RNA sequence: GGGGGGAACCUGGGGAACUGAAACAUCUCAGUACCCAGAGGAGAGGAAAGAGAAAUCGACUCCCUGAGUAGCGGCGAGCGA
RNA sequence: CUGUUGGGAAGCAGCGCCAGAGAGGGUGAAAGCCCCGUAGGCGAAAGGUGGGGGGAUAGGUGAGGGUACCCGAGUACCCCGUGGUUCGUGGAGCCAUGGGGGAAUCUGGGCGGACCACCGCCUAAGGCUAAGUACUCCGGGUGACCGAUAGCGCACCAGUAC
RNA sequence: GAGGGGUUGUGGCGUGCCUAUUGAAGCAUGAGCCGGCGACUCACGGUCGUGGGCGAGCUUAAGCCGUUGAGGCGGAGGCGUAGGGAAACCGAGUCCGAACAGGGCGCAGCGGCCGCAAAGUCCGCGGCCGUGGACCCGAAACCGGGC
RNA sequence: GGAUGACCCCAGGCGGUAGGGGAGCGUUCCCGAUGCCGAUGAAGGCCGACCCGCGAGGGCGGCUGGAGGUAAGGGAAGUGC
RNA sequence: GGGCCUGACUGCGAGGCCUGCAAGCCGAGCAGGGGCGAAAGCCGGGCCUAGUGAACCGGUGGUCCCGUGUGGAAGGGCCAU
C-alpha cells in the first residue's frame, strides 16, 4: 500500500524549495551554563544537513 | 486539409476535411497497445504454498534421517507443492489520456484519408438488411472485397446485411476506435458517422 | 497504415532485467547479490532510509521543534493561497475567485490573496486580501481592487 | 502593459493646452521619454498630443 | 414453536502467540487466528439526546475522494480517523 | 454438386449458392452451404419466483387560547474501575458500563474535547424498517488460464488405497 | 568417394565440476546416473532514467452510458502554479533581531505575434527503494483449538 | 570518408571474481490470422562429414512420426538447470 | 603587584580548520549598550591543548505565538535555564 509519513522526520526536518532538508542545531537541550553565548546562538538557527542524510529522510517525507 | 472523395445518387462528391497532417506511429501503437491491454480477462492463477492441500506437518525430522532437510510437502521444491511466483488474477487495464486516444482517432483516420483508402457515403440504396443487398451496393461503390473495411454507419439494416462478410468489420460510431481502423485496408463512413466522428474529435 | 506496421519507437519498451539465468547473462548464481550477509538474504535488510547498524540514528539525534498540536487535531481557520498579478494577466474586466478556480490557479477552500510579483492590469479584481505591492500596483495602473469577506 | 511615450516634436507653435498635456505626461524634453501607466487619463493626454510623441507599448 | 445442518459470507460473546520494535516489558502482530452463541439469503446498521462551525447539514449501509491528512505513539517500531 | 489424388477430402480443380448465420465443435486430412450448432426467432399443464404492473386493506389528517396533566429510573448525573475512538492518562471531552451515590418532565435534560459564561445543535434511558453492500456449496458465460510431475488432493470407482 | 569419417599405436602437453575460501586436484562441501519439477515476482506507493500527449497547466476516481474483445462520459479530487516562519502572520520575499545590520531559506528558453523547445503533469516502459511471505528451501521453538 | 548505418580506409583498445552497462538467442502465450504452410506429410523424435550465425541458435537434407503448425512486425510472461 | 572594573556581553557573522554523519574548533568585522586607557587600542572569560553527554520525557523564569462555535481557561509553542 501507500507509503506512511514519517512522523519523527515531519517533526524535526523541513524540506525546503530546492530540496534541501533543514533541522535545528543539536546540543542545546540542557547543560547550558558553562556555554559562551557563541555556542548558545549558533546552535539556535537550522542548518542544511548533509547530502547523504539529507536524500534519506526525504523518501521518508513523500507526499509533503 | 484532406479533400475526401464522397459517394451520392446524386454525382460523385468531393468535400474537404480537417484531419492532422503529420502522424505518430509509436501514438498510434500506444493506443492500440491500451485497447489490447484492457480488454485482457487477467483469468491465469496459481496456488500458493499456503493455498495449496496439504498439511503444515513436518514430513520427518530436521535431523538425523540422512535426508535433506524438509518442512511441508506444500513447498515449492516438492513436485505438487505450491508454485513461487505464478499468476495471479490481473487487471490489466489503465487510463490512457484521453487527449492521446482522441489524438490516434483522428491520426488513424488521417492516414486512410492520406492513402485513398477512405471513401464517405451519402446513404445505401437498396440495402435494407439483406447480405445480398449490401453486397451488391459494395460493387456499385467499389468495394468488390479483395480489401478489408472498416464500415462505420449508424444505421443497423445496413450493420447487420454486412456483418457476416469474411472482409467487412461493422461498428456503429460511437464504437469508432483506432485498432479497428489499423486492422482494415479500407473504411468507410456514413456522413451521420462522419459528423459524430468529427464532433468526438473537438 | 497496416498493423504490422504499429512499433514503439527505439527504448519505448526496453527489456527487463532477468537475474540467476546462467553465466552467460553476467547476472548468474548469486543474482547480484554478492555473497552471504544480510541483504543477500530474502527479506533481508532493515529499511536503509533509517536504520544505522544499531547506533542512535542519524533523524533520531536531531531535536524537535514547532507545535505539532494534540487532539482534538487542527484548529480550523481562514486559509489563504495568494495568486500574483502576473496570473492574472489572461483574464479581462472582471476577476473572481470563482473565475481563478476555474483557470487552476486557486485551490478550492482556499481565501484569495493578490500578491504583486508582475505587473497590475486593470481589472476589478475581488480578493479576500491584497499585499502591499498588490493594492499599490494594481490601484495605479487602473486597477479595481475590493476586499470582501 | 505600460506606455513608453517619448518627445519627437516641438510643442513651440502648438496651443497651450497641448503644451500643459506634456507637462501632465512629464515631457519636458525632445527626445525625452518617460514610461508610464496606461490609465485612460494618462492615455489621453498621450492622445491629445499623438502627432508629438512616439508611443511604444510595453510589458 | 423450538432442537439439527449449511462452502464462504454476517453479527454478538470470549480471544492468543510466533512476529515487529534488529534485545525486551508499554506498544506491535490484532480484536487477527481460533473457540462459542445467533442469524439468514444476506447479516449488521438505520430515521439524530447526530454532526461540528458551515449563521450549515439532515436515517443507515456501500464505493470514490478527503488522506497516510488530523492526530495517536517506550513521539520508538509503528498506528491512523 | 462434380471431377481428382488418397484408406478416407473437408485438400486440389471446375461451375454454383446462403448469410440478421463466416462463434465454435464434429465428420476417415484442412467443410459457411454433410452433421451439431450459430444469427434471428418461438415455448409451460405443473412447481418455484415475482423487487415490475394493477387492485384491495391496514394506516395516514386543522387552527388559535386556556390549563401545566404527560413525554421511557436505580436511568440521567457525579465519583471509583475499565472499554471504544486516531486518542497509550494526556488539558481527556465524547460513546459504552462493572461498583457507589442518586434527579428532574421543558422554566426538563444531553452535546459542541477539562472547566465557566455566552451562543448554538439535539431531545437519552422502548421496538421495527426494504434497497444500495458481502459471500460462492449451485448453474451458466468467458479466458494473451493449466494441459496429466501441469491444472483441484482426485481428468481414471479419491478424500479411495495405504 | 589433393578431400573427409571412425578407430588409435607412438610422441608432446595436461591437478574433475560446483560450492566455500587468504588459499582446493585437493585427504574441505555437494552430487550414483538419466529424465521431468525446481528459486528475484506481483499489487500499491516512492524515486530516478526513458518513449510519447498536453504544457501554466496536466489529469481524473468511484460511478453513468455504450459495446458485448467499441469506446465515451464523469473535474469530486490529486499534482503543479510561492516561499519564509513554531506559530499569529507576512509575501518575491520571509525568519532571527532594536536594525534601513548581517546572515539562513527563497525569488528572474532558442530562432523568424508566428514556429520549435520547456516548468509541470498524464500514461507506457525499465532500474532501484517501502509495505507485504517479497529470490527459493530449512529450524529448534511459541500460541490456539482439539485427539 | 559518403554524409546522420549506405559502406570503405587508417589507427588504437579488447585477462578478469564480486558487481555496473550493452546487444542478442530460445521457450509459452496474444495480435498479424475468416490468412498462410500441411496427408505430395504438422508438431515432436533420430541422424548429418552440408549452409548461415562470434555465440546462444537458425537453415537444409535423409529417416521416424501421423495432425497439426504458424511469417515479416509488435505484445505479454509460470521463459532456459 | 596595584588601580578601576564585569566583555565569564546582547543581536549577528565574511571566511576557514577538522570531518562519513552528527559534532568539535578558530574567527575578522558590523550594530546595541558598556569596562579600561590621554590615546593607539583591547575586552564575546581563564597560555593552550582534558574537566564531558545527542535525542526523547519532564521542571522552573520569561514571551504573549496557538487556544477545537465565541470570550476566557486548561494545555501547548517560542526564548532561557
Ligand atoms: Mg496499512
Ligand atoms: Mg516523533
Ligand atoms: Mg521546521
Ligand atoms: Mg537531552
Ligand atoms: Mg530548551
Ligand atoms: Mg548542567
Ligand atoms: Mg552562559
Ligand atoms: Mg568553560
Ligand atoms: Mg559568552
Ligand atoms: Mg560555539
Ligand atoms: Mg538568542
Ligand atoms: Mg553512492
Ligand atoms: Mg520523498
Ligand atoms: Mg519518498
Ligand atoms: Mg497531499
Ligand atoms: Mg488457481
Ligand atoms: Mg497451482
Ligand atoms: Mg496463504
Ligand atoms: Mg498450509
Ligand atoms: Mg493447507
Ligand atoms: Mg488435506
Ligand atoms: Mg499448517
Ligand atoms: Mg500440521
Ligand atoms: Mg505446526
Ligand atoms: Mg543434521
Ligand atoms: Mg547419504
Ligand atoms: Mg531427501
Ligand atoms: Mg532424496
Ligand atoms: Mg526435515
Ligand atoms: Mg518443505
Ligand atoms: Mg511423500
Ligand atoms: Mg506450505
Ligand atoms: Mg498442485
Ligand atoms: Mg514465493
Ligand atoms: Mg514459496
Ligand atoms: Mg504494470
Ligand atoms: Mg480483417
Ligand atoms: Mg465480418
Ligand atoms: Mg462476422
Ligand atoms: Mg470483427
Ligand atoms: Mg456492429
Ligand atoms: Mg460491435
Ligand atoms: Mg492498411
Ligand atoms: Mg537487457
Ligand atoms: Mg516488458
Ligand atoms: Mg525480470
Ligand atoms: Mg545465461
Ligand atoms: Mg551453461
Ligand atoms: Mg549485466
Ligand atoms: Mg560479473
Ligand atoms: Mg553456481
Ligand atoms: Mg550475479
Ligand atoms: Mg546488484
Ligand atoms: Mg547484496
Ligand atoms: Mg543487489
Ligand atoms: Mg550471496
Ligand atoms: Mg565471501
Ligand atoms: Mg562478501
Ligand atoms: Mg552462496
Ligand atoms: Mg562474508
Ligand atoms: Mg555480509
Ligand atoms: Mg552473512
Ligand atoms: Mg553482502
Ligand atoms: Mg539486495
Ligand atoms: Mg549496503
Ligand atoms: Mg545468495
Ligand atoms: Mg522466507
Ligand atoms: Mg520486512
Ligand atoms: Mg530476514
Ligand atoms: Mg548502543
Ligand atoms: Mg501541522
Ligand atoms: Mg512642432
Ligand atoms: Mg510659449
Ligand atoms: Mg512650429
Ligand atoms: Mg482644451
Ligand atoms: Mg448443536
Ligand atoms: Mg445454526
Ligand atoms: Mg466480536
Ligand atoms: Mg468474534
Ligand atoms: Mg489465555
Ligand atoms: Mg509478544
Ligand atoms: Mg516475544
Ligand atoms: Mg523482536
Ligand atoms: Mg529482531
Ligand atoms: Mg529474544
Ligand atoms: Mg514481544
Ligand atoms: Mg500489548
Ligand atoms: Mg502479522
Ligand atoms: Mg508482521
Ligand atoms: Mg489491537
Ligand atoms: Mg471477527
Ligand atoms: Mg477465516
Ligand atoms: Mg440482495
Ligand atoms: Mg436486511
Ligand atoms: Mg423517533
Ligand atoms: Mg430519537
Ligand atoms: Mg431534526
Ligand atoms: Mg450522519
Ligand atoms: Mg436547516
Ligand atoms: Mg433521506
Ligand atoms: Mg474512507
Ligand atoms: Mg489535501
Ligand atoms: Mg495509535
Ligand atoms: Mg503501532
Ligand atoms: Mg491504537
Ligand atoms: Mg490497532
Ligand atoms: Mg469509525
Ligand atoms: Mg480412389
Ligand atoms: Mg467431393
Ligand atoms: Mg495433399
Ligand atoms: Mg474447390
Ligand atoms: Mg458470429
Ligand atoms: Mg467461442
Ligand atoms: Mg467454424
Ligand atoms: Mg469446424
Ligand atoms: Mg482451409
Ligand atoms: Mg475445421
Ligand atoms: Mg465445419
Ligand atoms: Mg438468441
Ligand atoms: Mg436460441
Ligand atoms: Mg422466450
Ligand atoms: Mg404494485
Ligand atoms: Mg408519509
Ligand atoms: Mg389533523
Ligand atoms: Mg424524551
Ligand atoms: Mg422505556
Ligand atoms: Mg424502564
Ligand atoms: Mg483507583
Ligand atoms: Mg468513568
Ligand atoms: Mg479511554
Ligand atoms: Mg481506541
Ligand atoms: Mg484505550
Ligand atoms: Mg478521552
Ligand atoms: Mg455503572
Ligand atoms: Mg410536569
Ligand atoms: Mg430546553
Ligand atoms: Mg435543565
Ligand atoms: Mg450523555
Ligand atoms: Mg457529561
Ligand atoms: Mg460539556
Ligand atoms: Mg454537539
Ligand atoms: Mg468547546
Ligand atoms: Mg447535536
Ligand atoms: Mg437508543
Ligand atoms: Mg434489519
Ligand atoms: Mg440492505
Ligand atoms: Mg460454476
Ligand atoms: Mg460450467
Ligand atoms: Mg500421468
Ligand atoms: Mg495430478
Ligand atoms: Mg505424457
Ligand atoms: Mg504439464
Ligand atoms: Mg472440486
Ligand atoms: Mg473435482
Ligand atoms: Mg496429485
Ligand atoms: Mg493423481
Ligand atoms: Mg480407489
Ligand atoms: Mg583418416
Ligand atoms: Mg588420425
Ligand atoms: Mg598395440
Ligand atoms: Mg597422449
Ligand atoms: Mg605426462
Ligand atoms: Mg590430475
Ligand atoms: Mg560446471
Ligand atoms: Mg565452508
Ligand atoms: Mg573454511
Ligand atoms: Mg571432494
Ligand atoms: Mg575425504
Ligand atoms: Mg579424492
Ligand atoms: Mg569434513
Ligand atoms: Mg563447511
Ligand atoms: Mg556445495
Ligand atoms: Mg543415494
Ligand atoms: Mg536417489
Ligand atoms: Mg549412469
Ligand atoms: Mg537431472
Ligand atoms: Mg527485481
Ligand atoms: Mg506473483
Ligand atoms: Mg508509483
Ligand atoms: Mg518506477
Ligand atoms: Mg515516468
Ligand atoms: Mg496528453
Ligand atoms: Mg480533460
Ligand atoms: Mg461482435
Ligand atoms: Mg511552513
Ligand atoms: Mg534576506
Ligand atoms: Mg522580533
Ligand atoms: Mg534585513
Ligand atoms: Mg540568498
Ligand atoms: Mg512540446
Ligand atoms: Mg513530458
Ligand atoms: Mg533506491
Ligand atoms: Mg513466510
Ligand atoms: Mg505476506
Ligand atoms: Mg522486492
Ligand atoms: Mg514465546
Ligand atoms: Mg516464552
Ligand atoms: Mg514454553
Ligand atoms: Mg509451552
Ligand atoms: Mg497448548
Ligand atoms: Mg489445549
Ligand atoms: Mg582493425
Ligand atoms: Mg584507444
Ligand atoms: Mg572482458
Ligand atoms: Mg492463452
Ligand atoms: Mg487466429
Ligand atoms: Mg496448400
Ligand atoms: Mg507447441
Ligand atoms: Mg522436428
Ligand atoms: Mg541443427
Ligand atoms: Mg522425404
Ligand atoms: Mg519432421
Ligand atoms: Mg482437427
Ligand atoms: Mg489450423
Ligand atoms: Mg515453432
Ligand atoms: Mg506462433
Ligand atoms: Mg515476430
Ligand atoms: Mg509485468
Ligand atoms: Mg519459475
Ligand atoms: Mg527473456
Ligand atoms: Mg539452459
Ligand atoms: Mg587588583
Ligand atoms: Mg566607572
Ligand atoms: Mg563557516
Ligand atoms: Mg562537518
Ligand atoms: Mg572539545
Ligand atoms: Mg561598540
Ligand atoms: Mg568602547
Ligand atoms: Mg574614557
Ligand atoms: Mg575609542
Ligand atoms: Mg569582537
Ligand atoms: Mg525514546
Ligand atoms: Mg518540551
Ligand atoms: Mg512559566
Ligand atoms: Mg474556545
Ligand atoms: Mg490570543
Ligand atoms: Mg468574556
Ligand atoms: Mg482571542
Ligand atoms: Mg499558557
Ligand atoms: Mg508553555
Ligand atoms: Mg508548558
Amino acid at each position: 500500500p501507500k507509503m506512511k509519513t514519517h512522523k519523527g522526520a515531519k517533526k524535526r526536518v523541513k524540506i525546503t524549495a530546492s530540496g534541501k532538508v533543514v533541522a535545528m542545531k543539536t546540543g542545546k537541550r540542557h547543560l547550558n551554563w558553562q556555554k559562551s553565548g557563541k555556542e548558545i546562538r549558533q546552535k539556535g538557527r537550522k542548518f542544511v544537513l548533509a547530502k547523504p542524510e539529507a536524500e534519506r529522510i526525504k523518501l521518508l517525507l513523500p507526499y509533503e | 486539409v484532406y479533400q475526401i472523395p464522397v459517394l451520392s445518387p446524386s454525382g460523385r462528391r468531393e468535400l474537404a476535411a480537417d484531419l492532422p497532417a503529420e502522424i505518430n506511429p509509436h501514438l498510434l501503437w500506444e493506443v492500440v497497445r491500451w485497447q489490447l491491454a484492457k480488454r485482457r480477462r487477467g483469468t491465469a492463477s496459481t496456488k500458493t504454498r499456503g493455498e495449496v492441500a496439504y498439511s503444515g506437518r513436518k514430513i520427518w525430522p530436521q535431523k538425523h534421517t540422512g535426508r535433506a532437510r524438509h518442512g511441508d510437502i506444500g513447498a515449492p521444491i516438492f513436485v505438487g507443492g505450491g508454485v513461487v511466483f505464478g499468476p495471479k488474477p490481473r487487471d490489466y487495464s489503465y487510463t490512457l489520456p484521453k487527449k492521446v486516444r482522441k489524438k490516434g482517432l483522428a491520426m488513424a483516420v488521417a492516414d486512410r484519408a492520406r492513402e485513398g483508402k477512405l471513401l464517405l457515403v451519402e446513404a445505401f440504396a437498396g440495402v435494407n438488411g439483406k447480405t445480398k443487398e449490401f453486397l451488391a451496393w459494395a460493387k456499385e461503390a467499389g468495394l468488390d472485397g479483395s480489401e478489408s473495411v472498416l464500415l462505420v454507419t449508424g444505421n443497423e439494416l445496413v450493420r447487420r446485411a454486412a456483418r457476416n462478410l469474411p472482409w467487412v468489420v461493422t461498428l456503429a460510431p460511437e464504437g469508432l476506435n483506432v485498432y479497428d481502423i489499423v486492422r482494415t485496408e479500407r473504411l468507410v463512413m456514413d456522413l451521420d458517422a462522419w459528423e459524430v466522428f468529427q464532433n468526438r474529435i473537438g | 497504415m497496416k498493423l504490422s506496421d504499429l512499433r514503439p519507437n527505439p527504448g519505448a519498451n526496453k527489456r527487463r532485467k532477468r537475474v540467476g539465468r546462467g553465466p552467460g547473462s553476467g547476472h548468474g548464481k548469486t543474482a547480484t547479490r554478492g555473497h552471504k550477509g544480510q541483504k543477500s538474504r530474502s527479506g533481508g535488510l532493515k529499511d536503509p532510509r533509517r536504520f544505522e547498524g544499531g547506533r542512535s540514528t542519524t533523524l533520531m539525534r536531531l531535536p524537535k521543534r514547532g507545535m505539532q498540536g494534540q487532539v482534538p487535531g487542527e484548529i480550523k481557520r481562514p486559509r489563504y493561497q495568494g495568486v500574483n498579478l502576473k496570473d492574472l494577466a489572461r483574464f479581462e474586466g472582471e476577476v473572481t475567485p470563482e473565475l481563478l478556480v476555474r483557470a487552476g490557479l486557486l485551490k478550492k477552500g482556499y481565501r484569495l490573496k493578490i500578491l504583486g510579483e508582475g505587473e497590475a492590469k486593470p481589472l476589478k479584481v475581488v480578493a479576500h486580501a491584497f499585499s502591499k505591492s498588490a493594492l499599490e500596483k494594481l490601484k495605479a495602473a487602473g486597477g479595481e481592487p475590493v476586499l470582501l469577506e | 502593459p505600460r506606455l513608453k511615450v517619448k518627445l519627437v516634436k516641438s510643442p513651440i507653435g502648438y496651443p497651450k493646452d497641448q503644451k500643459a498635456a506634456l507637462k501632465a505626461l512629464g515631457l519636458r524634453r525632445l527626445q525625452q521619454e518617460r514610461v508610464l501607466e496606461d490609465t485612460p487619463a494618462i492615455r489621453g493626454n498621450v492622445e491629445k498630443v499623438a502627432h508629438l510623441v512616439r508611443v511604444e507599448v510595453v510589458e
